[PDB]
């Protein structure tokens, strides 16, 4: 394997030789295995699993709790720190095995979505896994295509390759295919780049780790990902009520000093109280459900890339999708051509083949039997940088619908026939393309200039048009019945585009159109109907005619009989203000360049809404970037988008993002169903302390008791509120506000009326067994138990906020269940196990207390269903 | 309008001999374009063989020479033979027709719903 630098330097002979390529044939498949053997696959060695597990314990709560268990140690309790780096360890155990299963199903899925390429091998061009690339290989580059190799390229029509991924400059490399003497290697592309536009050809001089810029790309795969702005907003929640109580037990530190009282029990029950209130589980309940819902949208065949993707899902109302790709399948064939000449041709056969027969009234035109169609025909051959090599499109579906229309017509070899010493290539904004050509047989002839494009942007520099074989000066008359036709074949769906020929720029001429079918893709009709009934938006957004766009939304649905469409050209005109009051009601946007679907997508969120632009195409990456949520496809994506877009669809439905949205909704409640579980039984056991040291009581509870109590409100009975499943009723409210609000004012309410109820009845049972005078185990024991069936009848309340306990089943959620029956257990080991009543300090209970204990802590399960009732009678 | 009709297909051995058919509601005089696409998983359609107007016959490369069309107005169904079949070249089969069409820019396309050929190498 040659490094780039010397392939550089090194002419493509010396190159093929050396690496003993057949440039025209490619590498058998002996070769190919034998290569394959001794420099193996294509794939970067190998990517930290005991690293991603301590990275969890660098989150700020996790260090506080490892703080209080030094505290522990260093004032030496030994059972103190024992239970809370028991804690500590099974919360984060639960958010590892929680982010391996995602991130291991995440592999999966992207596995159904490999790097690929072109390649021909046995004289046959395939597409094959850049996985599989040997060096010595023949790979074919197309616009929009990842470079699967440090690649000598041989062959360069045109060439632009982006090197912001490697280098760092976001404009676009120009690469020339000869040999550069001695970054700035014009002629090598680095594996990984980005293939803005035109085709080329060349050799892989590396494979695995031998490229040039691999240490980037190792650097991409071990880059992590920053923390979801839930994340953030959940860590500062926590920071502020960990704070909270802080400032709370500093104040119970303060009575329990000033009143007088054990310091040491003070300091200890204390540090059990701060290890209580710090929501430990909270980034790690947020982390698992974000985890979960990454696997459900797995499971509907959409590979999240980004993790913050799944925050945001759930407050999607507007999907900005495009006409071509996207919302058709993008398999375009041109089938009508209406000449300059007024004469028309229907052209037949589909595909992206030479089986296809041009008829013109009736008649099979081959060659240059009808000078009007022959040019039109050669001007669309010459002037694309696609082909089509083995019934397989390398450049543009449209580049390849001309493509496969001159090969139909018997005028392919026409595109060997000229030199392309100049080209004007094509560019969103420009909407048109041209190059300058001489003939290699007839190189006396001047510079012909062969152009394509749009109507407006090709009729703007045309100054004359073809009769009869004769050069006749444009007229009006002939711009409107030109412009008709094209409005006509827009309405049929066609799409349109208009093609010259001439001696330089502004001096060209006209020579016909071609209408483009591009059939709008299945099942999309039924995705963008279900999306309305759902309550989300779609518009169409595009850079095509008015006509075509309405014609095909109209098809599909999201365009009324009475719905607004909006050119790109008012949208420059119009103001900020202006555009933001328009744009919700207008469902089809036409001719709206990259500026102009950005300026769309920055407006529709400047009203608050949440976009989802579902993109394909090179110039739409950075709409793709721009919107809050990128789409891509995942069998007709190219790899611009695919890397670009945020989220892709294996399967290429839109019912995926139906389904992706239902997924996304749910977390906001489950979250909120920890916080409050988790904030009332933490409110409760600091109010119960606080009363206990204000009024002089003794403590109801001790140090272990609430570190107890700490893991079952941390621990798996409290993230199994997290593993909640979703209602179906959920689904049916509009999408949530981008805003977390998550302690909302009835949240905060059920909260405080959990946390009186819990310490009511708490101090009332403590009450009850104090009033002998004497401070027994018995009380305490009792007091304590009652506490903690108070927390797991709080859990199954908090189990969902409206919905009624009994209609969910105490089976619905088997993690919940499981917890809440190894809290029991724990809580019955406690109170008889020998050992466990001395660490604990308790005394067996009789059956009757536990019967009273459990009567007594229905009350709040009663009381949580009856308000539950209380609102829903009161919201219908 | 014009309803297609697909029928014939079925399992077969390698060296054997298929046939297919594909039948239209009317008769098959004016089409000037129809021809069956072989569709696979993991790639695009292909073409399998068609009929032009002026009564050339256009087959695929890969299936050249071992594939035959025939049409017949009595019958009104486009009939194909296969032989020489390979586990290489099977796939699913759909017939679709192209009538010739002056206003209008509508095209004039019907496809069939399509009938499976499966294939399995020799044991
Ligand atoms: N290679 C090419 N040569 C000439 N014209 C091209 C072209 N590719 C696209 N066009 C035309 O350029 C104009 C602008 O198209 P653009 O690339 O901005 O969006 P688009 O219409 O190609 C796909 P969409 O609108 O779905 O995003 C359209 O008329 C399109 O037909
Ligand atoms: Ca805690």
């Amino acid at each position: 394997v040659l490094t780039s630098k010397k392939a550089s330097e090194l002419p493509v002979s010396e190159v093929a030789s050396i690496l003993q390529a057949d440039l025209q044939n490619g590498l058998n498949k002996c070769e190919v295995s034998h290569r394959r053997a001794f420099h193996g696959w294509n794939e970067f060695d190998i990517s930290p699993l005991w690293k991603k597990y301590i990275s969890q314990f660098k989150n700020p709560l996790i260090m506080l709790l490892l703080a209080s268990a030094v505290i522990s140690v260093l004032m030496h309790q030994f059972d103190d720190a024992v239970s809370i780096t028991v804690a500590i360890l099974i919360v984060v155990t639960v958010a590892f095995v929680q982010e391996y299963r995602s991130e291991k199903s995440l592999e999966e899925l992207s596995k159904l979505v490999p790097p690929e390429c072109h390649c021909v091998r046995e004289g046959k061009l395939e597409h094959t896994l850049a996985r599989d690339l040997v060096p010595g290989d023949t790979v074919c580059l197309s616009v929009g295509d990842r470079v699967p190799a440090d690649l000598r390229l041989f062959e360069a029509v045109d060439l632009s390759i982006d090197e912001s991924s490697l280098t760092g400059e976001t404009t676009p490399c120009s690469k020339v295919t000869a040999p550069q003497p001695a970054a700035s290697r014009s002629n090598i592309a680095f594996m990984g780049t980005l293939v803005r536009c035109g085709k080329a050809k060349g050799v892989v001089i590396g494979t695995g780790e031998n490229s040039e810029f691999g240490e980037v790309f190792k650097m991409m795969q071990a880059e992590e990902a920053p923390k979801t702005p839930l994340q953030k907003s959940m860590d500062l929640l926590g920071k502020q009520l960990s704070f909270y109580s802080f400032g709370i037990i500093g104040i119970i530190m303060l009575v329990g000093w000033l009143l007088g009282k054990d310091i040491l029990e003070m300091f200890t029950i204390s540090v059990s109280l701060a290890v209580a209130a710090i929501p430990e589980g909270l980034p790690i309940v947020v982390t698992v459900t974000l985890a979960l819902g990454v696997m459900r949208m797995v499971k509907k065949r959409a590979i999240v890339k980004k993790l913050p993707i799944v925050e945001t899902l759930g407050c999607c109302n507007v999907i900005c999708s495009d006409k071509t790709g996207t919302l058709t399948k993008n398999e375009m064939t041109v089938t009508h051509i209406f000449t300059s000449d007024g004469l028309h041709a229907e052209v037949t056969g589909v595909g992206y083949n030479q089986f296809g027969e041009v008829i013109v009234d009736g008649d099979v035109v081959h060659g240059f039997y009808n000078p009007a169609v022959s040019r039109i025909v050669e001007a669309g051959c010459v002037c694309n940088d696609a082909v089509i090599r083995n019934n397989t499109l390398m450049g543009k579906p449209t580049e390849g619908a001309l493509i496969a229309l001159a090969m139909k017509m018997g005028l392919d070899g026409l595109q060997q026939d000229y030199i392309r010493k100049a080209e004007y290539p094509f560019s969103s904004e420009q909407k048109w393309m041209a190059v300058k050509c001489v003939h290699r047989t007839q190189q006396d002839r001047p510079e012909i200039c062969f152009m394509k494009g749009a109507y407006e942007q090709v009729i703007k520099y045309c100054t004359t048009y073809q009769s009869k074989g004769q050069t006749l000066t444009l007229t009006q008359q002939q711009r409107d019945v030109y412009q008709q036709e094209k409005a006509r074949m827009g309405s049929a769906g066609l799409r349109v585009l208009a093609l010259a020929s001439g001696p330089e720029l502004g001096q060209l001429t006209f020579l016909g159109l071609v209408g483009i079918i591009d059939p709008p893709r299945t099942g999309v009709k039924e995705a963008v109907t279900t999306l309305i009934a759902s309550g989300v938006s779609i518009k169409m957004i595009t850079g095509d005619s008015q006509e075509t766009a309405v014609a095909i939304a109209s098809r599909l649905g999201l365009y009324s009989k009475t719905s607004q469409s909006v050119s790109g050209e008012e949208i420059d005109a119009m103001d900020v203000q202006q555009l933001s009051q328009i744009v919700p009601k207008v469902a089809v946007f036409y001719r709206a360049s990259p500026r102009h679907k950005m300026k769309i997508i920055k407006s529709l969120q400047k009203n608050g809404s949440v976009v989802a632009m579902t993109g394909d195409g090179v110039n739409d990456a950075v709409a793709l970037k721009a919107a809050d949520i990128g789409v891509a496809m995942g069998q007709t994506g190219t790899d611009v988008c695919k890397e670009a877009a945020d989220m892709i669809l294996v399967d290429d439905d839109f019912q995926t993002i139906m389904s992706a949205i239902e997924e996304g909704k749910g977390i906001y409640n489950n979250i909120k169903n920890f916080v409050r579980f988790q904030l009332s039984t933490s409110i409760a056991a600091l109010t119960l302390i606080s009363l206990a040291t204000l009024m002089n009581f003794p403590n109801p509870l001790n140090a272990m008791q609430i570190l107890w109590i700490n893991i079952i409100m941390d621990g798996p009975p409290a993230q199994s509120l997290g593993v909640e499943p979703v209602d179906k009723d959920v689904i049916r409210k509009p999408p949530r506000n981008w805003k977390d609000s998550i302690l909302t004012k009835n949240l905060i309410l059920k909260i405080l009326v959990s946390s009186i109820i819990i310490v009511c009845g708490t101090l009332f049972v403590f009450w009850r067994e104090l009033r002998d005078n004497v401070i027994t185990p018995r009380d305490t024991t009792m007091t304590f138990t009652c506490f903690v069936f108070f927390d797991m009848f709080n859990a199954l309340s908090s189990r969902s906020q409206t919905k009624s306990v009994f209609e969910i089943g105490l089976c619905s959620n088997r993690m919940f269940c499981y917890a809440v029956l190894g809290s029991i257990m724990g809580q019955l080991l406690v109170i008889y196990f020998p050992p466990l009543q001395k660490v604990f300090q308790t005394e067996s209970l009789s059956i009757l207390d536990l019967l009273f204990l459990l009567g007594l802590t229905s009350s709040v399960c009663i009381v949580a269903e009856i308000i539950k009732k209380v609102e829903r009678s009161r919201e219908k | 309008q014009v309803q297609l009709q697909e029928s014939g297909g079925g399992l077969v051995q390698a060296g054997g001999s298929l046939r297919l058919s594909c039948a239209a509601s009317g008769s098959i005089f004016g089409a000037d374009w129809m021809g069956w696409y072989r569709q696979a998983p993991g790639k695009e359609r292909e073409f399998v063989a068609g009929i032009g107007h002026g009564a050339s016959t256009y087959y695929a490369d890969s299936v050249k020479g071992r594939f035959t069309i025939s049409r017949d107005n009595a019958k009104n169904t486009v009939y194909l033979q296969m032989n020489s079949l390979k586990p290489e070249d099977t796939a699913v089969y759909y017939c679709a027709v192209q009538y010739t069409q002056y206003r209008s820019y509508d095209s004039l396309l019907y496809w069939g719903q399509g009938t499976q050929v499966t294939v399995s190498s020799g044991s």
